[PDB]
C-alpha cells in the first residue's frame, strides 16, 4: 500500500496515477488537447489514485482524512448531477427517512459506494431523532 | 403601534403581487432598524415600490427562523407571484423567488447601516419588476469596509433579541396596514 | 469644562470601533466561560458515550459527528486525565516534539483543548503555533474582488498578488451572477503571476461546487461549519451534508477546506450560552470529524464579535492554534475588517505572523479596500509596503516580497491580455484594447472603464447554464497565442488528477512542486531549528524600495 | 505611464523613513556580521589574558573593564564550552528556570551571549524574555514634557501620567536653565497622581547629579554608556568616570540606571567594524561591571540607526533580552520616534509588550508628541485609548488602564494647585488661577498661557546657585494648605535612607512599598505560572470607554 | 550579615537604618521638618546603610552590584563638592596621572575611602595606556 | 572651494570676535549640509549675523574630534571673548563658551534639518551678543517629532564620513574665507 516515502506521486511514480483510460499525465498535452486526442473526462481524477492517497493520508497518521478520501474514491461513480442532487438531500428539512434510505441504498447498489451508503443511512436515523426532516421546521 | 396579524397567511393567486416577509420582532419588540430608521417609514417606501410599478404589496410575519434568507423564502411560498421581500428589524433585507435555494437569492443588501429610505423604496421597486418578469436592473451595490467594525457587534446583540421570538412550525401571520 | 486631553482621544480612529461589555448568557464572551463544559468523556465498547459533561442520549448533531468521527478514541481517556496545565506547557515547550502532541492533542475533547490552549498567554500561543503549524513552510492567501466584478481588473490584480507572492487567492462577486467571468479572470491572471498558485471563486455551496466540477476553479474554502446546532441549520447544513460535499470536492480532485471562527453564533442568535472559543473549537472538531484537511478560522467574517469583549484577539489566536494542534491545515484569516485603528489592526495580525501559520491571512487583499468584496480585510494593497517593511525588520517571513513596479506593470500587462484572448476564443462579451491598458495601470476599479453588466452576466450564466468547462478557456489561450498560459493551466489539471495536493496544506510552488504537510514537514524543536528566514529568501526580503546605499 | 497602484504606495507614511543598505564596514548592520568576532576567553592566574578574540595587550579601557569586573571569571571556561545552541534553548524553554539561567548568562563573554540570542527568533525572544525579566511585575514609564518648560504644565501631566500607571516619569528641558523648575514640577505632579512614583530630570552628567543632591529627583537613568572606546571618550566619560558616577548616585542613597542602546556608534561615528548588536552587548557588560542594578537599552534615541537596516527591530528585542538574560533591569525603550507608520511603530512596541519587561516603554509619552523634548516617543498621549484597547484585546497587562475624564480633571487640578502653592511659598515667579485652569483641561502647551521665561529661569537658575533643597518644596507645600502631599513628598525623600530602593529594578507601589526583583522575584515556568493579568486588575484593563453594556 | 530575608529594610529593620546623625526613620516627620528638629544635612544615608545593601545583593546573587554599594558606602564621607570634583577628574582628557594618584591618595587618608582610591589609581594608570590624559587629545 | 587653511590659529586677545569652529571636513568632503543648504551660504549668515553685531567673526577649522561639541570646545579655547560656534557639515550647531563642560552649551541646534539660513544668521547674531556680555533671549525652539525618522540614519552616514578627517592631536586651523 502506498507510504508517505511514496509521496508525492506525480514526482516519485507518476505512472501510478496512470488514468482508468490508461493515459500518462505526460499525455496531457495542448497539442493533445487540441487534437482532441485528450478531453474533458480523461482529466478526471481516478478511484484508484483516491486510494493510494488514502493510503498516504493512513500513513500520515490522518485516519479520518484517508477516510474522507476512500468516501471520494467511491463517489467518482456518481455522476454530477447525482452528487449535487444527494448533497442537497442531506441539507436540513429537505428529506423524508425513505427518502434518505432510497438514496443509500442507491449509492450502495448502483454505484457500490458502501461507505457513502451507510454514511447516508446515519444521517438518515441522526435527522429523525433530531429533527432535520421535511416538515421538520 | 402599526402592525396588526390578521391570521395564518394564505397561499397567494395572482402572480402579480409582492409579499413584504417581516421578522418577527419588526415592529414590535423592535421598532427602529440599525441606524435609526424607523420600521413603518420603511415598510412605507417598500409597499410605495411595489404598489406605484402597479403590484399589490402583501405583508406577512414570519415565525420559524430570524433568518433573514428563511423569512424570505417563507414569503415567496405564498407570494402570487413567487417574488418576496426578507427584511430583519436590524434592517437587513433580501428579494427571493421560489425556485431558488434559501441561500440565494435575487438581490441581498448585507449590509444594513448603509440602506437609506430611497434604498428600500428601490428595493420594493425592483421586486415589482421581477414580479411582472420585468428583470430591473440591480439596486446598485453599497459597500463600506467600516460597517463591520461600527456595526457587526450591535447588529448581533439585535438578531439575538429578535431571535428569542421565533417559533418552530409556526406558520407566518398575514398582517394589516398601518 | 471639557479636557482637551480627552476631546483628542475621542477623537481618534480605535473611539469608533464596537465595544461590547461581556453577555455571558448570550454566549457574548470570547473564552474562559464559566457556562462552558467541563472536560470529560466516557468510552464503552470502543464508542463515545459520554462527551464533555453531556450524556450520548442527549447529543445534538455536532455531538454525535463529533464523538463518533472527531476524536482520537484510543487515547482519549490518557489525555483527559492529564493536567491541562502540563498539557499547555507541553504545547509552548520546544523540546516536546509536535509528533509527540498530535496523538495527544487529536484525543482531545473539544472542552479539553480549550481548557488546555486557554491557560496560555499570546506569548505561549505564538511559541506552540509555530511549532504546531502542519506545513514547515508558511504561506499566504489574497483577496481578488472588485466592486464592479471587473474580469480584467481582476486578471491583472491575481497577477500582481501572485508576483507578489501569495500561493493562494480568492475571488467573489458584487452580484452573484457574474461568477463564472471572475472564477477564470482568477484563474488566468493567477497563471500568468505565478503558475501553480491555486484560486477559488466563494459562493453559495452548490454554485460553487458546480464551478469547480466546471474546472473554473482549484479548491473551495468557504465551506462552512457552525458550532451550535440551529445555527448550523439556519446555516442550511449538517454535519453530514457538510461532510458528503468535502467528499464530494475530493472526488473531483479539487483541494477543499472548511471555513468557521468564533463568534458566528452569538452573530447568528444561538450560542447556547456558551463563549466564543468553545463553540469554535467544535467547528474545529467537526472539521477533523468529517475528513477535511484544513480550515479556515480565526474568526474570519465574524471579527466584530471576538473583538469586541475582553481577551477577543487572544481567543482568535487560541483557535487557530486549536486548528493547528488538531493536525489540520489552518488558513488564519487576517482578511476582514474589524477596526478603524492601523495600531490594533496590526496587533491582531501579528499574532499569526510572527510564529507564522499554513497561511497568514486567508484574504489578505490584493486590491485596495474599497474593492474588497467581503467587506473589507484586516490589510489591503496598500499597506504592501508596511508588510514588506515589518517582514524586515523582525527577519520574519510573511509570504510576501518586495516587487519592482516594472515587473508588476509588466505582469498585469500580460495577464490582461490573455484575459482578453480568452474572451476572444470563447466569444464572450470583448475585453477592449483600452481595458487593457487600463487594468494594467490600475490602483482599483475607480481606474477602469464602465462595462455592460447586461451583456456580461448574460454570457456568465451560460457558462454554466451550458456547462462550459475549462478545456474552452485553455483552447481560447492556445489559439490567442497564450500557449504558455494554456499549458499552466493544463498543468493545474493535471495536479488535479496526481491528488497530491488534497493532502494537509498543499500549495504548488516551483515548476510544479507541490508542498504540503506530508512533504514538507514542521520539525521546529526550538533555537536554529525549524522553518528559518534565510539565504536567498533573506536578501529578497531585505530589497525593499528606497533602501540608500550608504557609500 | 505609471501604476496607479505604485503611486498610492509611493505615499504610504512608511515611505518616509530613512532606510539603508548594510554597511558592513562601518557597523551600519544590526546583527550577525561577519565582522562580530568569535566568542572566545582566556585566564591566567585569575585575570583575562583574551577576550572574544583580542589578548589584552590590545585591550581598550571596555575590554579592561569588562574582562576584569564583567564577567564571572569562576565560570567564564565552563560555559563558554557549552553549545550556544543549546543556551539559547533554555532561554525559551518554559521549564529551565531562571534561576538555572543566570548563573550561565553572567559567565558569558559578549560575544558569547550575542551568538546565544542571535539563534533566536522574535518569538523565541518574547519567550525567552518574559521569563528573564527581573521583576515578576512588569511596568511602565513616561516622559512629560513640553516645548515651553512649562512647570505648571508638567505637573499636570506628571499627575495624569502617574493615574494612568505609570511607576517612573522622566523629563528634560528645552532650555536647559529651566531644569530645577522641571524637576520640581515633575516631582509634585508625579505625588498627586500617585505618592510612590519616582521621578528623573535627564541632563548633563554634572548637571544632573548635582540637581539629585539637592533632592529634585529620585533617580536618574540617562547615565549613558558607550561600546566603543572613541565613542565613549566623545561621549566625555570612560568606564572608570561612569562607575563613579554609579557610586556616587548611590552615596546618596538615589536609584540609578545606565543608558545605552543600539546604534549609538555608527551615529557617533566610530563602529571598529562592529555590529551594532554587538557593540551593545559591550555596553550591557559595562552596565554589569560597574555594578549598576539596571539599564535603559533598544536603541533609546539612536533607533533611526538599527531600524534602517535589516534585522534592526529584531536586534532590538535582542538586545533587551542580553540585558535581562545578565540579571539587569530592563528599561525597554519604545521611547523615541523611527517611523511615520503606525502599523510598523506598533510592531515595534509589541516585542516588549507582549512578553513584559521591567518597564515596557522607558518614556512612553504622556504628553502629545508635539511636546515631546527626547525628539518624539514611540507612542505618546494620542495613542493612550489604543494602548488600553490593546490591553483588553490580548489580556496583556501593559502597565496602564483607562481612566475617567473627570477623576483626570480633579488629578491635573491638585497638581497645579499643589505646584501653584509651592512656588508662592518658595517666593517663585507666581503661577496664576488662570493658569491652574489651562493646565487642568490642556492637552499640551499649546493650551497654555505663555510665561515670563526671563524670571522663571532667574529663579531656577537661584536655585542651584543657593543650594535650595527638596525640605524647601515640603515646607511650602505644608506651610500653603498641602499637608498629605507634603507628606507625600517627605515620604519619598526617606526612600533615599534606606538603600532599599537601589535594588534591581525597585519601584515603590501602594503604602510606600518597595516593589524590587529582591522581593518580587519573577517565577515564570510555563502556562499558569508566572505574572498573570487577572483578577481586580484584569477587570481594570477590561473597562474602557464606549464597552456598551449588551443588555 | 544581611540576606534577602532581611530586605526591605524599612520593613524589616528600620532601627538599622538611622541616619548620618542618629535620627531614625520615625524621626521624619513634617512636624520636624517645619520646627527645622530635622533638615537636609540629617537626610542623608549612611555607610552602614549601603554595607548591609550591598550584603544583600552579594546574597541576591549580583556581586557586582554589592561592589558599588560598598564605593557608595564609601563615598557617603566626601563632601557633594568634591564628589563632583573627582567625577569630573575621571573624564577624558581632564587630569594628569599625577593628579589622580593625590585624588587617590586623598580618598584614602582623608576618607578612608580604599576601594574608591584603588578605582581611581586603576584608571590612572589604564589612562596613561589608552591616552585619556590631559594633553592626549 | 571657499576655504584655505592659513596656520595654526592663535588665542584671541580681546573681547571683540566670536570664533566659527567647523568640522574637519566643512567645505571639503562635504560642501552642504543634512538638508542641501551650501556650506558657503550657512558660513556667510553666521558671519553676517555675528558682524552685524559689531563683533569679529573668526573661522577656524577642526581636527581633533568631529563631535560638534569638542570641535566648539576648540573654538572657545581660542575665542577673544570664550564664546564660539560649533558647526558640523551635516549642520549640526551649537553656541559654546569657554569655561562650560564639553557637554554643556549656550544653546544647541539638534536638529539640522530643521535649521534655515534665516536660524544660522540669528545663531551669528546671539553668539555676538553673548560676546558682548548681554543676555540674547536664546533663538526660538525647533523641533519636529519625524525629524529623527527622516534624517536620523543620513546624520549617521554624513557624521561617519567627516569623522574619517579626524585627527588626533592637530591642532585648529585659522582659515581664510573666499
Ligand atoms: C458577516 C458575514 C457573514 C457571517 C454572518 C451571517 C449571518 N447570517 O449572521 C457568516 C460568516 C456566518 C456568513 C455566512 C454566509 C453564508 C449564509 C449563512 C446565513 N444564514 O446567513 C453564505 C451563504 C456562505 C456559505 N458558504 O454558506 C454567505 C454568503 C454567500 C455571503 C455573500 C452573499 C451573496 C449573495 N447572496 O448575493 C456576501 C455578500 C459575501 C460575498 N461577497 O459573496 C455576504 C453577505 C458576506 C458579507 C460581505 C458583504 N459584501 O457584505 C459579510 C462578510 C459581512 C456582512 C456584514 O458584516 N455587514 C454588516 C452588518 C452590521 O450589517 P448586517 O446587515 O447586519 O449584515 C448581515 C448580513 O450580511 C447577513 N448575511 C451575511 N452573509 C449572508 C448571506 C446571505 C445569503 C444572507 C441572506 C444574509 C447574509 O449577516 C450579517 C449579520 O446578520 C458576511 N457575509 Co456571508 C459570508 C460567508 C463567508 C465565508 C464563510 N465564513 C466566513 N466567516 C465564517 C465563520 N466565522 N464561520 C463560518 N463560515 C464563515 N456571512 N454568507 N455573505
Ligand atoms: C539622538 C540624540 C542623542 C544621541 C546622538 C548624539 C550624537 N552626538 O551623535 C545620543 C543618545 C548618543 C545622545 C547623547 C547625548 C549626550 C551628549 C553626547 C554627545 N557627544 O553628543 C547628552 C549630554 C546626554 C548624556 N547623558 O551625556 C545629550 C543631551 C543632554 C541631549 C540634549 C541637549 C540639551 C542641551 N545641551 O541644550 C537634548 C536636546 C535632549 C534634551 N532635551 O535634553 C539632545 C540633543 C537629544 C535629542 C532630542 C532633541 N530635542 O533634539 C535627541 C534625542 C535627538 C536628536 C536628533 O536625532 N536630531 C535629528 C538629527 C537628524 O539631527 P542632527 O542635527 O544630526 O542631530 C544631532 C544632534 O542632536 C547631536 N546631539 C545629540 N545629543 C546632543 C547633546 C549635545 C550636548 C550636543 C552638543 C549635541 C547632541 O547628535 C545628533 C546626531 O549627530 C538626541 N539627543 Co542627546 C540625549 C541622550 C538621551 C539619553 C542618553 N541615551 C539615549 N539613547 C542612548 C544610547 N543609544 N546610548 C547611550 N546613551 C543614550 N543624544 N545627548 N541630547
Ligand atoms: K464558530
Ligand atoms: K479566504
Ligand atoms: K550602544
Ligand atoms: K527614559
Amino acid at each position: 500500500s502506498a507510504r508517505v516515502s511514496d509521496y508525492p506521486l506525480a514526482n516519485k511514480h507518476p505512472e501510478w496515477v496512470k488514468t482508468a483510460t490508461n493515459k500518462t499525465l505526460d499525455d496531457f498535452t495542448l497539442e493533445n488537447v487540441l487534437s482532441n486526442k485528450v478531453t474533458a473526462q480523461d482529466m478526471r481524477i481516478t478511484p484508484e489514485t483516491l486510494r493510494l492517497q488514502a493510503s498516504i493520508a493512513k500513513d500520515a497518521g490522518r485516519d479520518r482524512l484517508a477516510m474522507n478520501f476512500e468516501r471520494a474514491a467511491e463517489l467518482t461513480a456518481v455522476p454530477d448531477d447525482r452528487i449535487l442532487e444527494i448533497y442537497n438531500a442531506l441539507r436540513p428539512y429537505r428529506s423524508t427517512k425513505e427518502e434518505l434510505l432510497a438514496i443509500a441504498d442507491d449509492l450502495e447498489s448502483r454505484y457500490q459506494a458502501k461507505i457513502c451508503a451507510a454514511f447516508v443511512r446515519e444521517a438518515a436515523t441522526l435527522y429523525v431523532e433530531r429533527k432535520k426532516l421535511k416538515g421538520d421546521d | 403601534g402599526f402592525l396588526t396579524e390578521v391570521g395564518e397567511a394564505r397561499q397567494g393567486t395572482q402572480q402579480d403581487e409582492v409579499i413584504i416577509a417581516v421578522g418577527p420582532a419588526f415592529g414590535l419588540a423592535q421598532t427602529v432598524n440599525i441606524v435609526g430608521i424607523p420600521h413603518k417609514s420603511i415598510l412605507r417606501e417598500v409597499i410605495a415600490g411595489i404598489e406605484e410599478e402597479g403590484i399589490k404589496a402583501r405583508v406577512i410575519r414570519c415565525f420559524k427562523s430570524s433568518d433573514v434568507a428563511f423569512v424570505a423564502v417563507e414569503g415567496n411560498r405564498l407570494s402570487g407571484s413567487g417574488i418576496s421581500i426578507g427584511i430583519q428589524s436590524k434592517g437587513t433585507t433580501v428579494i427571493h423567488q421560489q425556485g431558488l435555494p434559501p441561500l440565494s437569492n435575487l438581490e441581498l443588501f448585507p449590509q444594513a447601516p448603509l440602506l437609506t429610505l430611497e434604498t428600500y423604496r428601490q428595493i420594493g421597486k425592483n421586486a415589482a419588476r421581477y414580479a411582472k418578469r420585468e428583470s430591473p436592473q440591480p439596486v446598485p451595490t453599497l459597500n463600506d469596509q467600516m460597517a463591520r467594525p461600527k456595526y457587526q457587534a450591535k447588529s448581533a446583540i439585535l438578531h439575538i433579541k429578535e431571535t428569542k421570538y421565533v417559533v418552530t412550525g409556526k406558520n407566518p401571520q398575514e398582517l394589516r396596514v398601518a | 469644562m471639557r479636557s482637551k486631553r480627552f476631546e483628542a482621544l475621542a477623537k481618534r480612529p480605535v473611539n469608533q470601533d464596537g465595544f461590547v461589555k461581556e453577555w455571558i448568557e448570550e454566549g457574548f464572551i470570547a473564552m474562559e466561560s464559566p457556562n462552558d463544559p467541563k472536560p470529560s468523556i466516557k468510552i464503552v465498547n470502543g464508542a463515545v458515550t459520554e462527551l464533555d459533561g453531556k450524556p450520548v442520549s442527549d447529543f445534538d448533531l455536532i455531538d454525535h459527528f463529533i464523538a463518533r468521527y472527531g476524536i482520537n478514541l484510543n487515547r482519549a481517556e490518557e489525555v483527559m486525565a492529564m493536567d491541562s496545565v502540563k498539557l499547555a506547557n507541553m504545547l509552548c515547550d520546544p523540546n516536546v516534539k509536535r509528533s509527540e502532541i498530535v496523538p495527544l492533542t487529536t484525543a482531545m475533547t473539544p472542552a479539553k483543548i480549550v481548557e488546555v490552549v486557554s491557560h496560555m498567554n499570546v506569548v505561549e500561543m505564538m511559541m506552540a503555533m509555530q511549532k504546531m503549524r502542519a506545513r514547515r513552510t508558511p504561506s499566504q492567501q489574497a483577496h481578488v474582488t472588485n466592486v464592479k466584478d471587473n474580469p480584467v481588473q481582476i486578471a491583472a490584480d491575481a497577477a500582481e498578488g501572485a508576483w507578489r507572492g501569495f500561493d493562494e487567492q480568492e475571488t467573489t462577486v458584487a452580484v452573484a451572477r457574474y461568477a463564472p467571468f471572475n472564477a477564470i479572470a482568477l484563474l488566468v491572471g493567477s497563471q500568468v503571476g505565478r503558475p501553480g498558485v491555486l484560486t477559488q471563486c466563494s459562493l453559495e455551496e452548490a454554485t460553487e461546487l458546480k464551478l469547480g466540477m466546471l474546472g473554473h476553479t482549484c479548491y473551495a474554502e468557504t465551506i462552512s461549519v457552525y458550532g451550535t446546532e440551529p445555527v448550523f441549520t439556519d446555516g442550511d447544513d449538517t454535519p453530514w451534508s457538510k461532510g458528503f460535499l468535502a467528499s464530494s470536492y475530493a472526488s473531483r480532485g479539487l483541494k477543499m477546506r472548511f471555513t468557521s471562527g468564533s463568534g458566528s453564533e452569538v452573530q447568528m442568535g444561538y450560542a447556547e450560552g456558551k463563549s466564543m472559543l468553545y463553540l469554535e473549537a467544535r467547528c474545529i472538531y467537526i472539521t477533523k470529524a468529517a475528513g477535511v484537511q484544513g480550515l479556515q478560522n480565526g474568526s474570519v467574517s465574524c471579527i466584530g464579535v471576538p473583538s469586541a469583549v475582553p481577551s477577543g484577539i487572544r481567543a482568535v489566536l487560541a483557535e487557530n492554534l486549536i486548528c493547528s494542534s488538531l493536525d489540520l491545515e489552518c488558513a488564519s484569516s487576517n482578511d476582514q475588517t474589524f477596526t478603524h485603528s492601523d495600531m490594533r489592526r496590526t496587533a491582531r495580525l501579528l499574532m499569526q505572523f510572527l510564529p507564522g501559520t499554513d497561511f497568514i491571512s486567508s484574504g489578505y487583499s490584493a486590491v485596495p479596500n474599497y474593492d474588497n468584496m467581503f467587506a473589507g480585510s484586516n490589510e489591503d494593497a496598500e499597506d504592501f509596503d508596511d508588510y514588506n517593511v515589518i517582514q524586515r525588520d523582525l527577519k520574519v517571513d510573511g509570504g510576501l516580497r518586495p516587487v519592482r513596479e516594472e515587473d508588476v506593470i509588466a505582469i498585469r500587462n500580460k495577464a490582461a491580455r490573455a484575459l482578453q484572448a480568452v474572451f476572444a476564443g470563447m466569444g464572450l462579451p470583448p475585453i477592449t484594447d483600452e481595458e487593457v491598458e487600463a487594468a494594467t495601470y490600475a490602483h482599483g476599479s475607480k481606474d477602469m472603464p464602465e462595462r455592460n453588466i447586461v451583456e456580461d452576466i448574460k454570457f456568465a450564466q451560460e457558462i454554466i447554464n451550458k456547462n462550459r468547462n475549462g478545456l474552452e478557456v485553455v483552447k481560447a489561450l492556445a489559439q490567442g497565442g497564450f500557449t504558455d498560459v494554456a499549458q499552466d493551466m493544463l498543468n493545474i489539471q493535471k495536479a488535479k488528477l496526481t491528488g497530491d495536493y488534497l493532502h494537509t496544506s498543499a500549495i504548488i510552488v516551483g515548476d510544479g512542486q507541490v508542498l504540503s504537510a506530508v512533504n514538507d514537514v514542521n520539525d521546529y524543536a526550538g533555537p536554529a531549528t525549524g522553518y528559518r528566514l534565510q539565504g536567498e529568501r533573506w536578501e529578497e526580503i531585505k530589497n525593499i524600495p528606497g533602501a540608500l546605499d550608504p557609500n
